[PDB]
């Protein structure tokens, strides 16, 4: 690139047009930065951050208007309040399912078989 | 990973957390809503901005809940209509870290005055309506020396209801020392929980967790009740796989024992690695993986979606074609792979005359296909020798022919909004997330807001930018001969093509922005030979304002100092090609000028020999082809996560104020290293003669064990850090497996006669074989000596009661590699003991669709029905057409305090009309309207807990009551 010129003239006295030196001249004492850079680069992956998220295993970017009722449902497994409330979900709570289960009234109950 | 039960085990939970990056800048900041095992995004609301100190977020497709999150108070105050949850409340259940207001990033030493916050968890939650309603989560003090905050107890509303947690700690995970030179915080849970309590109205419980120490972990062991002789649930474990141990029995409450029968299944791994044609790669990316081709001779390009393996199993193909420009060779090409879109930058060429460069996009979701954005080209397209660029996941922003072009989308997938400002004078470029930094009179940075304002904020209060002053100094002060000294004219241009290299060479790499600071470094040389660098740093406000400007400054090499040695060939003195000479050349200063000069010249055993005579005339034109010899590159500036590194130096934070530290050279030369991986695993140089090694040290065994890797250099070798380790020796490539976690290496495997490609990646290598000269795709798994890899998977599980067992079988088939994961695509399940006693069921399950196909099998190995998902489906709605439950959530019915419970539903006419109404003297039903002729109901009128008819307080009236 910028040094063409010195490794040409290196090169250029070699013995019998024989690669010799190898690419001796460009590390003589000439530093190598950039793949030292690469090499830290690719060693180092670290999350300095497991406080809340650790031991975590879906996320979502953003919520899907089509998968909002699944994303609603696993919350709501879960025991968070803040969607069911509002997303008229009262109906797949099995407690009260259960408690108004009327006896002897076949078109109360709920069960899967 | 271990949480407070243990490895494999999560406790539920929930909070906001911070993801800054490092950086301090309002854009680059994004807030999660964590619930258990999800996560959600926070986005900010930028279009109302409030002066109340508290800003406001929201998620996509909720905008009936709302966030405020109150940034002196550091509280969220988050609702629906119904329910609003309090976030952090201070000192209360905040998680908050040392780090200054201007600098997130790492640094040497830290300041405990100073904080910020960077998680919030759940404090309380109460009903908008009827507050008394509530309940509070008391958690622990903070822990200095990891961050962690741990939930104490759930305090009552109205009812006394607690729920204690107690806690024993662990003295062995904890950290026992930090060996960065630049320190980052990082968290650790060195707590377990050991017993919960649960005082409520209606029943008491102690319960008690144990838990066994398999190696330097933790796992749940069970959970046992108090006063009760038999624990409710036993987990016992199989270390089959000792870095991995899996549960393979459990107790349930009803004293049954199921236990879980695991085998290593060997499939043979041949079939995952595939060839495909020359002009062909494979360039990964984090969810999708995509090869292009160059098809007719270079003119058109063939676009192609894989996945991760190459395969087409996990993700459909969709091909696209990309059109030749002007019917130009193609000579490079660029991918860059965002969630909704592809970039491929294409350099065409015309003739070497010239190269243009168009970026063509590729625009779509996951249902819709892949297609071209039919978008005018105006600025997408140019041919000037600075053409800078740079891809985001919301935008991207180039720079052609001075003009700054940024294309955007904001609250709309389907259109780019333009916006460009022209700027001037451009000496040296650098293009941040949302805008470009500038090199002119002053340093300038022109930004564009999530709203798309136009912020341009000057950056120069005091002396700056002599960059090209200093540059051209430099040059002057040294004569540079040209190339043949008998015509000066033609010798002109050449000293003038140096002199614009070297200008385009340093001004290019000399302008950084390391996080949220901004470095420019500039270059001169004094009278006296000597080489002097300063960096000027300038430290930017979470708003993109200078926060702060500093000015350091180091030492180059001088030139009265410097020397250079070569071995050199004389072929009039031996015909030995080995039989070197060796010049050493200096600088000497001539007149005003220095003037590079020829000393003296000595055998390789470093007696001195007289020079070759022609060698003694040739001597003065190759110290003219020589020119400036220096380290050049050294004075460039190659930026890390931990500091900028310029002139063999480091800048760094330290307590406020970036400071340079020296940075050894010896590591710069690749002569000796000693780079940590991991925990327990350290790639390792020991000296210069000696081979690249990979030293690792379990934490139990003080027994040092180094692989060798067989390569002398370090340029070769490639580190992806997680899974193989690569290096290419001469023709051959030699390829490291890691075992996970750091945990060792694996063996060895040799490629003889191939290349190594630099799309090669974490999750698959792409070589090119020498002989065939036809591309070869290995996966990750494909990577084994063996040609075999082992999944173990679970064989049977076998249900044990005092009365019966019952054994269900399972076997697996068509698998497919994804990263370091197996999965299988075909799974055949048997009920009973025997399969040829009573047939199976065979479900196929589609990666792509994620929908999967059970088909009965006959014990003849026939299908008896193919589909029956659908006919248990059907049947389930066939039930569900003569019950009806779906009827809670109406206005028209009374409710508690809470809403939870309908006390009386009133069908013909509407609660809001108040014709019906039913007092019921009890704690959760609240009326005002029922007022005593004293004043309102209190505690002193209402007999409580005793004998009414219905509930379990009444009310007693007096005279005057
Ligand atoms: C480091 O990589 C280079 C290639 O980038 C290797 O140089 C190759 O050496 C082989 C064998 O002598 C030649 O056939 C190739 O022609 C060379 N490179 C090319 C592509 O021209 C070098 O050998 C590697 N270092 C080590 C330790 O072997």
């Amino acid at each position: 690139a910028l040094a063409t010129g010195v490794i040409s003239v290196a090169g250029a006295f070699l013995g019998a047009a024989a690669a010799s030196n190898q690419w001796n001249p460009a590390k003589w004492d000439w530093t190598s930065p950039a793949v030292w850079n690469g090499l830290l680069s690719g060693a180092s992956i670290a999350v300095s951050f497991p406080s809340g998220f650790v031991g975590i295993t879906r996320s979502f970017m953003s919520i899907s208007s089509n998968l909002v009722k699944m994303i609603y449902a696993s919350l709501m497994v879960g025991g968070f309040l803040l969607f069911v409330y509002l997303g008229g979900g009262m109906a797949n709570n099995f407690n009260f399912q259960i408690s108004q289960w009327d006896w002897k009234s076949p078109r109360t109950w709920f069960g899967m078989i | 990973d271990m949480s407070v039960l243990g490895r494999h085990w999560t406790l539920g939970r929930d909070c906001i957390v911070l993801d800054h990056g490092n950086t301090v800048f309002e854009d680059k900041q994004d807030y999660y809503l964590v619930k258990d095992q999800m996560k959600i995004r926070l986005e900010r609301d930028w279009t109302k901005p409030s002066a109340n100190g508290k800003v406001l977020f929201n998620m996509v497709g909720n905008k009936d809940a709302t966030f405020e999150y109150t940034a002196r108070e550091e509280k969220w105050e988050v609702s629906d209509g119904k329910i609003r949850y309090v976030y952090g409340m201070n000192n209360q259940g905040v998680v908050s870290v040392p780090g200054w207001a201007d600098w997130y990033g790492p640094s040497a030493n830290y300041d405990s005055k100073k904080i910020h916050s960077v998680q919030w968890n759940l404090v309380e939650i109460s009903s908008v309506a009827h507050r008394d309603v509530k309940l509070k989560y008391t958690y622990t003090p903070l822990d200095p020396s990891t961050h962690t905050m741990h939930l104490l107890s759930i305090t009552d509303d109205s009812n006394k209801t607690t729920i204690k947690f107690s806690y024993k700690t662990i003295e062995g995970l904890g950290k026992q020392v930090s060996s960065g030179l630049v320190k980052e915080h990082k968290f650790i849970n060195n707590k377990l929980l050991e017993k919960v309590e649960i005082d409520s109205p209606s029943t008491a419980q102690v319960l008690k967790l144990t838990s066994t120490k398999i190696d330097s972990l933790y796992y749940l062991e069970s959970i046992k009740q108090d006063d009760d002789p038999d624990p409710v649930l036993g987990f016992e474990y199989n270390k089959d796989d000792k870095l991995k141990p899996r549960v393979q029995q459990i107790r349930l409450p009803s004293k049954s024992v199921v236990d879980f029968k695991y085998t290593k299944q060997a499939i043979a791994t041949q079939q995952f690695e595939q060839e495909i044609a020359k002009m062909a790669d494979l360039y990964t990316g984090n969810e999708y993986s995509l090869e292009i081709e160059k098809t007719v001779g270079e003119t058109d390009l063939y676009v192609r979606l894989k996945d991760s393996a190459g395969k087409n199993d996990f993700i459909k193909n969709q091909s696209i074609r990309i059109e030749s420009y002007r019917g130009f060779k193609i000579k490079s090409y660029s991918p860059f792979m965002m969630h909704s879109y592809i970039a491929i930058l294409v350099r065409y060429a015309e003739e070497k005359e010239k190269l243009h460069n168009k970026i063509y996009i590729l625009n779509k979701g996951e249902d819709d296909s892949w297609k071209l954005d039919t978008t005018n080209n105006n600025s997408r397209v140019s041919e000037d020798k600075k053409f800078k660029y740079d891809f985001q996941e919301d935008s991207f922003v180039y720079y052609h022919s001075k003009k700054v072009h940024f294309e955007y989308k904001k609250s709309g997938t389907k259109v780019w909004s333009y916006t460009s400002k022209d700027i001037g004078d451009v000496d040296a470029f650098t293009l941040m997330n949302r805008g470009a930094v500038y090199c002119k009179n002053d340093l300038v940075l022109i930004r564009w807001d999530a709203l798309g304002k136009l912020q341009q904020e000057t950056l120069s209060d005091a002396k700056s930018k002599p960059s090209i002053s200093d540059v051209d100094t430099f040059f002057e002060y040294i004569d540079v001969q040209g190339t043949f000294p008998e015509d000066e004219a033609e010798a002109k241009k050449e000293v003038d093509d140096y002199k614009r290299d070297l200008k385009e060479s340093l001004s290019d790499y000399g302008l950084i922005l390391y996080n949220n600071v901004v470095a420019l470094r500039t270059i001169k040389l004094s009278f006296t030979g000597r080489i002097t660098v300063k960096v000027l740093l300038y430290l930017l406000k979470h708003d993109y304002t200078v926060s702060s400007r500093s000015s350091i400054e180091l030492q180059g090499g001088d030139l009265a100092k410097f020397n250079l040695t070569l071995d050199v060939f004389d072929e009039h003195k031996t015909k030995n090609t080995n039989d070197l000479d060796k010049y050493r050349f200096e600088f000497k200063k001539q007149g005003s000028k220095f003037k590079l000069t020829y000393i003296e010249a000595t055998d390789k055993d470093n007696k001195p020999t007289k020079p070759s005579s022609q060698n003694e005339k040739l001597i003065g034109q190759y110290e003219r082809r020589m020119k400036i010899p220096l380290d050049f590159e050294k004075y460039m500036m190659q930026v890390n996560q931990e500091g900028i590194i310029v002139n063999d130096h480091q800048i760094i934070h330290d307590n406020g104020n970036f400071i340079a530290k020296q940075l050894d050279r010896d590591t710069l030369k690749l002569t000796k290293f000693k780079i940590p991986l991991g925990a327990f695993s350290n790639f390792k140089k020991d000296s210069d003669g000696d081979e690249i090694k990979l030293c690792t040290k379990t934490e139990q065994e003080r027994t040092e064990s180094c692989v060798s890797l067989q390569t002398n250099s370090a340029r070769n070798v490639s580190i992806k850090y997680p899974y193989y380790l690569v290096t290419q020796k001469k023709n051959d490539i030699k390829v490291l497996p890691l075992k996970i976690n750091s945990r060792g290496w694996e063996d060895s495997v040799d490629y003889r006669g191939e290349i190594l490609h630099g799309s090669s990646s974490h999750a698959a290598m792409v070589t090119t074989r020498m002989s065939d000269q036809k591309t070869i795709v290995r996966p990750l798994k494909a990577l084994n000596k063996i040609n075999k890899i082992y999944a173990q998977v679970i064989s049977e599980e076998k249900l044990t009661t005092p009365y019966d067992s019952y054994v269900i079988k399972y076997e697996y088939e068509d698998p497919v590699v994804s990263m370091n994961q197996v999965a299988f695509k075909t799974t055949i399940v048997v009920p009973g003991g025997g399969k040829s006693a009573t047939g199976y069921y065979r479900e196929t399950n589609d990666l792509q669709d994620n929908q999967q196909i059970v088909q009965v099998m006959t014990a003849d190995n026939q299908v008896f029905d193919p589909e029956y998902v659908k006919r248990m489906n059907e049947m389930q709605q066939e039930e569900d057409k003569q019950r009806d439950g779906a009827q809670l959530d109406a206005e028209q019915t009374i409710t508690d305090k809470s809403g939870y419970h309908p006390i009386l539903k009133t069908t013909p006419y509407s609660a809001n009309q108040e014709l019906v109404q039913f007092l019921g003297f009890e704690d959760y039903e609240d009326m005002t309207g029922w007022t005593v002729n004293k004043r309102p109901i209190q505690e002193s009128n209402i007999r409580r807990n005793e004998f009414s008819a219905t509930g379990r307080n009444f009310l007693l009236l007096k005279k005057g009551e």
